[PDB]
């Protein structure tokens, strides 16, 4: 997002980033991960602006899960 | 990074923020009627926005003084400190390594030692990117 792929209007993410992560969803595991990472690239969720605020949720939550352990 | 997300947590904030004012800011001055067509003085002054809103430059030496029980041992810790990354410095200098974000330095809290991990060095393709010459100082 910082390598100024435009002047940011309202950007959109490459299709290589999607094709990765569509096959790390695949690569993920498998029974209740998947339902719920899968859910947050089907739906026009990546935009560039979603993607990291859903990235950045996911880690808070996972950060918060990782400590409470 | 750990302690920069302490002194950043222990405030209303989070240290993405700092990312979401750059951008903001700096896309703040792309459109029209230009005001900055110049990146490098707006970038100054965010860079100075950041350093007096957000990060002061005393968070380090604060967290080390709120470290140690004794300012016998911050003194030490900070003598110490000074020359294992002055040790540091030279390791990043020789050999090129790369950029040294600060995740990948790592201090030790009871002597002062300083590493670093991802000692990866930079090799560039280019022999044309040199403020020296091609030819006569090397073949």
């Amino acid at each position: 997002y910082n390598r100024l792929p435009f002047p940011r209007k309202n950007p959109k993410l490459p299709e290589n980033t999607e094709k990765n992560l569509v096959k790390f969803s695949t690569t993920l595991l498998a029974p209740y991960i998947r339902p719920k990472f899968n859910a947050d690239f089907i739906d026009n969720k990546p935009d560039y602006e979603t993607y990291i605020k859903r990235l950045r949720y996911w880690r808070r939550r996972l950060e918060n899960k990782l400590d409470r352990a | 990074h750990e302690i920069h997300n302490e002194f950043c947590k222990k405030k209303g904030f989070d240290p993405d923020d700092i990312q979401d004012f750059m951008a903001d800011k700096l896309n703040a001055a792309h459109d029209d009627a230009l005001p900055a067509p110049d990146m490098t003085i707006l970038k100054v002054e965010i860079f100075n926005s950041i350093q007096t809103m957000f990060v002061p430059s005393n968070v380090l030496k604060d967290h080390f003084t709120s470290l140690f029980t004794q300012f016998e041992d911050f003194w030490l810790f900070r003598k110490q400190f000074a020359s294992q990354y002055s040790s540091f410095v030279f390791m990043s200098y020789m050999m090129m390594i790369n950029n040294r974000t600060p995740h990948k330095i790592h201090v030790d809290k009871t002597s002062g030692n300083v590493f670093t991990l991802e000692m990866l060095p930079s090799r560039f393709p280019y022999e044309r990117v040199k403020p020296l010459l091609k030819n006569h100082d090397l073949s």
